[PDB]
RNA sequence: GUGGGAGAGGGUGGUGGAAUUCCCGGAGUAGCGGUGAAAUGCGCAGAUACCGGGAGGAACGCCGAUGGCGAAGGCAGCCACCUGGUCCACCCGUGACGCUGAGGCGCGAAAGCGUGGGGAGCAAACCGGAUUAGAUACCCGGGUAGUCCACGCCCUAAACGAUGCGCGCUAGGUCUCUGGGUCUCCUGGGGGCCGAAGCUAACGCGUUAAGCGCGCCGCCUGGGGAGUACGGCCGCAAGGC
């Protein structure tokens, strides 16, 4: 079990029920892999600095967590499946180096 | 037989030849022009004077469909690039802004011998 | 030219989601600024690259911009 | 891969008396350790040779512990060797 | 042992953007391309230039260094996993357990071979264009193997620092990467440049020795003949020792 940061960008033209829906299915693919959920950010719609599936902005999730490494690899792979999902970077938790410090 | 008055204007400049193409805000061409369209041939294609020549004929055909303002688009380098932003500027277009786009690859392909 | 760490506070090198910063460490076209500009020591400039090019992936940083005036 | 408690309950199990880090019991142990996951990781990844290089330091460590223990102690050699099911 | 650290070290899987090519669509005419100049070539079955979409392969711009890692070959997008080496601090444990290393065994750029994939760009061979006394060559248009992946061979090289490995000893100055410290600086480990003593035929080397020493391995003995012949071993072959 190690600390990461999954990141979710996902497709901003979705109603509630829609964006609900997935959102609750990631939380199940995590569940199932054993990633217990440390803390949540979602800071939603912004504008990409370049266009991403044809849309020029995103929702932006990401979750910190702490899951086995033998199964984090294949726990993208189920993020991916969703068409709504456009984008999914895991990264492996670090402690923040500082600089002008 | 339009009635654009405003696009942009492409600059396309290789060593080899210079062209120009007038197009519609969302970006189909309306007109274009070259060094061989005015009348030259060989090298002579690639000097500046032909590169203002052919600024000069796009930006003509461009008043025959009634245009007025323009967004510059410049890609490569070649002789005279310079000197057909500088025509068409003075050309009686009035320009809005000029960009250089110049393609450049994050190294994909294997140029040819001559280039590497 | 005064560099780009020189105006900051105390700042993470390894947010790749925070923006606002980081998009001081690119120049007019997307690229990653040299040391020259961007004051960073080896070490420094060398987690800052990796930073960004996290960030680009996420689509938050520009891999390319284009160039005005000319 | 060999994390801290995993390599401490050898260390524990191999040393000859209570903080004994450092013996040549417990330097061949950890070796042994090590080199069987190795060979884990070579079993998969026939290819990856840079690590092979790093087997055969083990190994050859792990020989030369053992050659100096047997000329030592015989009793603890063999000892050593039967609790580690070597040779 | 404990506790820290930097890293294009390696293997597997996944993913991102720029560009080239091709396919689809729009818009749009008379050329484009290319050279010292040209021509072959491509374009009215609509090219080049411009916009949108799609497919596919290969390689990762800026960062990037005069930088880093590796035993060497060599290693550069990002992520995860598997894994090698190494540096520092603490002075904690073992108690000479060390160095080197004929043979052996393994790794070994590129090209090359075998079987099967893949194939965008480049491109030996080849097919053409022009230059020029001429051409098989330098320039131009095409183009197959190959370059890419899997597995199995091949074992070469300016495989270069043209400098075997290890340890101790012998002024400094300066730039730098990476640790620790009471951080003007000091101390440890790399990478460079000048230079003490000294060495060197000279050029140069000089705490990263080509100095002063010790241990062990490899190698040399005028040029050609010749890395040829014969023989042996290895290899599917090429061919290697
Ligand atoms: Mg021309
Ligand atoms: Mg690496
Ligand atoms: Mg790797
Ligand atoms: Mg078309
Ligand atoms: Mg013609
Ligand atoms: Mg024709
Ligand atoms: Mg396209
Ligand atoms: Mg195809
Ligand atoms: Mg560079
Ligand atoms: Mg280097
Ligand atoms: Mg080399
Ligand atoms: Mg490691
Ligand atoms: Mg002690
Ligand atoms: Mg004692
Ligand atoms: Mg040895
Ligand atoms: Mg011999
Ligand atoms: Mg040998
Ligand atoms: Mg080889
Ligand atoms: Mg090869
Ligand atoms: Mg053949
Ligand atoms: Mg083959
Ligand atoms: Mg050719
Ligand atoms: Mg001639
Ligand atoms: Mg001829
Ligand atoms: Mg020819
Ligand atoms: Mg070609
Ligand atoms: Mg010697
Ligand atoms: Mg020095
Ligand atoms: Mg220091
Ligand atoms: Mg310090
Ligand atoms: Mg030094
Ligand atoms: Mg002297
Ligand atoms: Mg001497
Ligand atoms: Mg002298
Ligand atoms: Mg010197
Ligand atoms: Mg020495
Ligand atoms: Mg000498
Ligand atoms: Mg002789
Ligand atoms: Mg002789
Ligand atoms: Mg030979
Ligand atoms: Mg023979
Ligand atoms: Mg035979
Ligand atoms: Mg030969």
């Amino acid at each position: 079990m190690r600390r990461y940061e999954v990141n979710i960008v996902l497709n901003p033209n979705l109603d509630q029920s829609q964006l609900a829906l997935e959102k609750e299915i990631i939380q199940r693919a995590l569940e199932n892999y054993g990633a217990r959920v440390e803390k949540v950010e979602e800071l939603g719609l912004r504008r990409l600095a370049y266009p991403i599936a044809k849309d020029p902005q995103g929702y932006f999730l990401w979750y910190q967590v702490e899951m086995p490494e033998d199964r984090v690899n294949d726990l993208a792979r189920e993020l991916r499946i969703r068409d709504n999902v456009r984008r999914v970077m895991v990264v492996k938790s670090q402690e923040p180096f500082l600089a002008n410090a | 037989k339009r009635q654009v008055a405003s696009g942009r204007a492409y600059i396309h400049a290789s060593y080899n030849n210079t062209i120009v193409t007038i197009t519609d805000p969302d970006g189909n061409p309306i007109t274009w022009s070259s060094g061989g369209v005015i009348g030259y041939k060989g090298s002579r294609k690639g000097t500046p004077y032909a590169a203002q020549l052919a600024a000069l004929d796009a930006a003509k055909k461009a008043m025959a469909y009634g245009m007025q303002s323009v967004d510059v688009i410049v890609r490569g380098t070649g002789a005279g690039r310079e000197q057909a932003i500088r025509a068409l500027q003075a050309s009686g277009l009035q320009v809005k802004s000029i960009v250089d786009d110049t393609p450049v690859p994050h190294n994909g392909c294997r140029p040819k011998k001559k280039f590497r | 030219k005064a560099k780009v760490k020189a105006t900051l506070g105390e700042f993470d090198l390894r947010d790749y989601r925070n923006v606002e910063v980081l998009k001081r460490f690119l120049s007019e076209t997307g690229k990653i600024l040299p040391r020259r500009r961007t004051g960073l020591s080896a070490k420094e400039q060398r987690i800052l690259a990796k930073t960004i090019k996290r960030a680009r992936i996420l689509g938050l940083l520009p891999f390319t911009e284009k160039l005005v005036r000319k | 891969p060999i994390t801290k408690e995993e390599k401490q309950k050898v260390i524990q199990e191999f040393a000859r008396f209570p903080g004994d880090t450092g013996s040549t019991e417990v330097q061949v142990a950890l070796l042994t350790l090590r080199i069987n996951r190795l060979s884990e990781h070579l079993k998969v990844h026939k290819k990856d040779h840079h690590s092979h290089r790093g087997l055969l330091m083990m190994v050859g460590q792990r020989r030369r512990l053992l050659r100096y223990l047997q000329r030592e102690d015989p009793e603890r050699y063999r000892a050593l060797i039967e609790k580690l099911g070597i040779r």
